[PDB]
């Protein structure tokens, strides 16, 4: 065995070599032989009372019971707290349970293209606020709508910059507005006769590349916090567009080489620095997508599914479906993308210190289990329903002599559980 | 391992003019030679040019100075010369990014600017063609040369090809330009001979009239927003003489991206290699060299944006390069060995360039940046010994800047050129631009054993 192999010259080094090593102190044993296994010990005549074995534990310090009121009032994961002492190599689990709330409120923050081809949509979106309200009236007691449009940066060479085509990037005839980043129409408000009032008062724009630059205008949504509205609450962004999308390193070809730096740049409700920080990468969409708790409804064309669906695999928390040609499906879009969305839940876990492992397991409905990065994940989870996931938590080293925390939570919620760590690393 | 990492040589130049944006060696002969650095933002004493961009001609050996590639300020529309009552540009230098590409072979340096608009001389339009000038026999010649500024306009045509956005020479001082935004950027890669260029220069006529010209042709719609060119490279791909024609792709196949090989003779495709994640530009970066020892030029890809996932589960932008072993019945499309960065956001893959034999021991290395890497994301160049095996897994030195963070991010490792000797020790030098902070540096390989 390892408990002899690693040859302990102290109890101390004993415990950081093997979980099943102990150690004797007696010197009744007949050097580093004292560091043997638990029965190899015992059937070498050492009394367990000398027999030094130190053993990980668990104990719950928050355990606020499921929920069955405002947001925060509300409890969909258990235990909220908890400290795990961890011997080297003996793994500690503790069982995590969630519950979905019956009712829980919804802000929808609809992000939409105004390139010229969605000129059409724009027309029904014109309803949008108050049929989405009614429809959401049996989906939520609480529900709040906003709106953003976006085109494209405003430079060379994603759009034409003749003076002409900069006050009509469209045809004569069409009176297409000047192209623009993104504008923050309507922050989040409960009055949908207001998205109705204000997004059928928005202009069409245009530009030239068909890929959009909606990524700088998710970005924004995605970190203006106040100046968008968000609550504590289910966050959903439909993004709709008929185009696909620019990323990082397209905006090296218009001289723009800056990363785009992840803050807020809105100015008078507008953002302005597209010419200056370049598109996000999908990486950095998932960073603060998942960070600021937004769930993504992408609502594209039956021509870009393909990449859109690609795009959803890469973003957690994020669905797909399929826009009419006028975004008249639109609604029943959004309620089957919330559905979809609500009835799955995957654990996150913050940093963990080097030698400290994490592995899930996950029990679902109908004896549905997953192991691996499955574990992280239950589907089908109705509204009232339970899951539960054990969660197993090894340290492989001595890390640190200090106690360590971080964060398991499920993507999208406020709520979750703190995880304090303790290293037994001497006896 | 032996770069004198100490106490390199910096370069610096005007503040804001990203000066280090492309770095090159030059040798006309031995006696001048030199460093050239790109400065695609810097301010010229071109008359009515603002921010023309510049190459610096930096001799080696006891600073930098400005080449005059064109001296001349935007042209006018002749037919607006009287005809009309205003003259008017037919041009914009202005703010045209000239020096974001520099290339040198023997006595002939390219330099190019793919933010150079022109205006055709019949309906007034804003095409980024983009244009590069040719010095020939050590600056006693200079030849504009702007394959995409044509006959066929706008993004439908060439007019937003941005032609030199990419650029590189052949052993022969063949020219190689990738343009990105050709036939609404499907991107084409374009190349001709210097003697071809020179044949039919006459600034006269602004449209490209060279003769012998490869280009690559239109596809249908559903190539649209590739961007070929994004990066090009040359090497021996196709088992002649002739070094063949390395694009990048990123955004092609569904934004998964791909690179091909296009034979030098007559530019056909010969081989593609395609990406493992959308959107992680694979083929951001392109190089090839023999990395083995075998005499087969190898291909390396860099995709900076790729993310992977940390073991405790967590995703995060890294970036990887993949290398691809040439064989002598061609190359396997599937990688023979990947590197991955470890600096969340660091863009690893985002320059790479053969170091020749830094150590002299039989196989060429390679430099790979990751602009945004190190501890204070000022970047960071990492060198990959060659071997029998292929190229190694881990770094035999890692550069970093030896000056502190800033307000604003160094860019270092942004660019790179290896491969040649600067100070004739018979060991092969590296220039490193740093172009956010308006510096390039110069290591020297010290000798071993
Ligand atoms: C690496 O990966 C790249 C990218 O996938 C591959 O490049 C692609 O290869 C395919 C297959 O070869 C290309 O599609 C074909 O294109 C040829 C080109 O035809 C040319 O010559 C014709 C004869 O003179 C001419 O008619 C064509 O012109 C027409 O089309 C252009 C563009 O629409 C238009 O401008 C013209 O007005 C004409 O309308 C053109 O100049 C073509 O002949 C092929 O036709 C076959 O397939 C089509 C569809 O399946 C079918 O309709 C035909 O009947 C015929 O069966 C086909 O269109 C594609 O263009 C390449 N894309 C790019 C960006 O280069 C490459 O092959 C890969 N390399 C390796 C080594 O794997
Ligand atoms: C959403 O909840 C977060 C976390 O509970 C709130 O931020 C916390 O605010 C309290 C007091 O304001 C601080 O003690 C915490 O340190 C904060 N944590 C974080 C991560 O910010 C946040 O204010 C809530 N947002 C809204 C819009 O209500
Ligand atoms: C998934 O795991 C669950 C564990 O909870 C299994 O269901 C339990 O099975 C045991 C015996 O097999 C019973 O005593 C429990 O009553 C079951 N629990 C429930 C809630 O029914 C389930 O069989 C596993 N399924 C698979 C496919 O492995
Ligand atoms: C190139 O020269 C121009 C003009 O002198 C510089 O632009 C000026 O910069 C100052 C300070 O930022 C401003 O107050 C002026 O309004 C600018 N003038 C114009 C016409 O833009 C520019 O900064 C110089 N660029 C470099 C890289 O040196
Ligand atoms: C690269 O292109 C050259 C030129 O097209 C090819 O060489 C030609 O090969 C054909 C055979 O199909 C001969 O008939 C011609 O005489 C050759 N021309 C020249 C100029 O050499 C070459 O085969 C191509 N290489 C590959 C690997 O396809
Ligand atoms: C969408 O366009 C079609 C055109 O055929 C039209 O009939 C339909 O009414 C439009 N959608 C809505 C919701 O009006
Ligand atoms: C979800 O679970 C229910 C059992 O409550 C089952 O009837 C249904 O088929 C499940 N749906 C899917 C998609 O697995
Ligand atoms: C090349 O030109 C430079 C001046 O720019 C000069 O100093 C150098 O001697 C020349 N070299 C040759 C070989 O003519
Ligand atoms: C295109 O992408 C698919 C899926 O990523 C891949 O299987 C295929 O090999 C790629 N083809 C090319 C030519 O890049
Ligand atoms: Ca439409
Ligand atoms: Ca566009
Ligand atoms: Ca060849
Ligand atoms: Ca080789
Ligand atoms: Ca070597
Ligand atoms: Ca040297
Ligand atoms: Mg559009």
């Amino acid at each position: 065995n390892r408990c002899l192999k690693a040859n302990a010259k102290s109890c101390g080094e004993c415990i950081q070599a093997g979980p099943n090593c102990g150690w004797c102190t007696n010197s009744t044993f007949l050097t580093s032989a004292r560091c043997d296994d638990l029965e190899a010990l015992k059937k070498k005549g050492c009394p367990p009372d000398d027999i030094e074995n130190p053993r990980g534990s668990k104990d719950i310090k928050k355990n606020k019971n499921v929920t069955n009121l405002k947001p925060e009032d509300i409890t969909q994961i258990q235990p909220q707290q908890l400290v795990l002492r961890l011997r080297s190599g003996e793994p500690q689990t503790f069982t995590l349970k969630f519950k979905r709330a019956e009712d829980y409120p919804i802000d929808l923050y609809y992000l939409m293209d105004l390139s010229y081809s969605m000129k059409d949509d724009l027309e029904n979106v014109k309803s949008l606020g108050t049929d989405l309200m009614n429809e959401m009236r049996r989906i939520t007691s609480d529900f709040r709508i906003g709106f953003g449009s976006f085109v494209e940066k405003t430079v060379m060479p994603y759009i034409s910059t003749t003076p002409a085509k900069l006050r009509n990037p469209c045809t004569s005839e069409q009176n297409c507005t000047t192209p623009f980043s993104y504008k923050n129409v309507l922050s989040l408000t409960n009055k949908g006769e207001v998205f109705n009032e204000l997004v059928g008062k928005q202009r069409i724009s245009g530009n030239l590349d068909s890929p959009e630059g909606g990524f700088d205008a998710i970005m924004q949504v995605a970190v203006c916090g106040s100046l968008i509205g968000w609550r504590n609450v289910t966050r959903l962004l439909v993004f709709s567009t008929d185009a696909g999308f620019h990323f990082a390193g397209d905006g090296k070809l218009g001289g723009i080489v800056l990363p785009n730096d992840g803050q807020c740049h809105l100015e008078n409700n507008m953002y302005t620095m597209s010419h200056y920080y370049d598109y996000p990468s999908i990486a950095h969409l998932v960073q603060k997508l998942s960070e600021n708790n937004i769930q993504t409804i992408f609502a594209v064309t039956e021509e870009f599914q393909p990449v859109y669906k690609e795009l959803k695999n890469l973003i957690p928390k994020s669905a797909v479906g399929t826009l009419s040609a006028n975004s008249s499906n639109v609604i029943q879009l959004i309620i089957d993308a919330y559905n979809s969305l609500s009835s799955e839940v995957i654990l996150e876990n913050g940093k963990l210190s080097e030698g400290v492992t994490i592995s899930y397991k996950s029990y679902c409905k109908n004896g549905v289990n997953g192991t691996g990065e499955n574990g992280r994940k239950c589907s089908n989870i109705s509204i009232g329903d339970e899951v539960q996931f054990e969660i197993s938590i090894t340290s492989n080293k001595c890390p640190k002599k200090d106690s360590d925390s971080f964060k398991i939570r499920p993507l999208g919620f406020t709520e979750e559980v703190e995880v304090i760590l303790q290293y037994i690393c001497e006896c | 391992f032996n770069l004198d990492a100490e106490a390199p040589a910096v370069l610096s130049g005007p503040p804001g003019s990203f000066f280090g944006f492309s770095v090159e060696f030059y040798r006309p002969g031995t006696d001048g030679v030199s460093v050239l650095v790109g400065a695609p933002k810097a301010n010229t004493s071109q008359p009515g040019v603002l921010q023309g961009g510049a190459v610096y001609l930096c001799p080696w050996g006891a600073q930098c100075t400005p080449i005059e590639f064109d001296s001349k300020g935007s042209r006018l529309l002749e037919s607006s010369l009287s005809s009309s009552e205003g003259e008017e540009p037919v041009e914009y230098k202005s703010l045209q990014w000239f020096g974001a590409t520099v290339r040198a072979h023997g006595s002939s340096i390219l330099a190019c600017a793919p933010l150079y608009s022109w205006r055709t001389e019949k309906e007034p339009l804003s095409d980024p063609v983009g244009t590069c000038y040719l010095s020939t026999d050590n600056f006693t010649r200079i030849l504009e040369y702007a394959p995409c500024r044509s006959d066929f306009s706008w993004a439908a045509g060439q007019g937003y090809c941005q032609g030199g956005f990419s650029a590189e020479f052949t052993k022969t001082g063949r020219v190689v330009l990738g343009g990105p935004g050709s036939y609404f950027w499907q991107g084409q890669i374009l190349s001709a001979t210097q003697e071809q260029i020179a044949e039919s220069y006459y600034p006269e006529y602004l449209i490209n009239l060279v003769q012998g010209q490869l280009q690559t042709r239109q596809a249908s719609s559903i190539y649209d927003d590739s961007y070929l060119g994004y990066s090009v490279a040359v090497g021996e791909f196709s088992g002649d003489d002739t070094e063949d024609f390395v694009a990048g792709v990123p955004k092609g196949n569904l934004t998964y991206g791909y690179v091909t090989i296009l034979n030098g003779s007559d530019i056909r495709s010969l081989y593609n290699f395609s990406g493992e994640q959308m959107a992680s530009y694979f083929g951001y970066a392109v190089a090839a060299t023999d990395v083995n020892g075998d005499g087969l030029d190898d291909l390396l890809v860099g995709a900076p944006l790729l993310m992977d996932r940390t073991p405790d589960g967590r995703p995060q932008e890294v970036g990887r390069v993949y290398v691809y072993l040439q064989h002598p019945a061609g190359i396997e499309p599937t990688p023979t060995l990947t590197l991955t960065g470890h600096d969340e956001f660091g863009r690893f893959g985002s320059s790479l360039t053969p170091l020749g034999d830094l150590d002299q021991d039989g196989y060429n290395d390679v430099a790979i940046g990751a602009p945004f890497g190190g501890e204070t994301q000022q970047g960071v160049v990492f060198v990959f010994p060659g071997g029998p095996g292929g190229l190694g897994s881990k770094p035999s030195q890692v550069l970093q800047p030896l000056w502190a963070a800033s307000h604003t991010p160094d860019f270092f490792g942004s660019a790179l050129r290896g491969g040649r000797d600067l100070d004739g020790n018979g060991y092969p030098d590296l220039i490193v631009g740093s172009f956010g902070v308006d510096k390039a540096v110069v290591y020297r390989g010290r000798p071993v054993v």
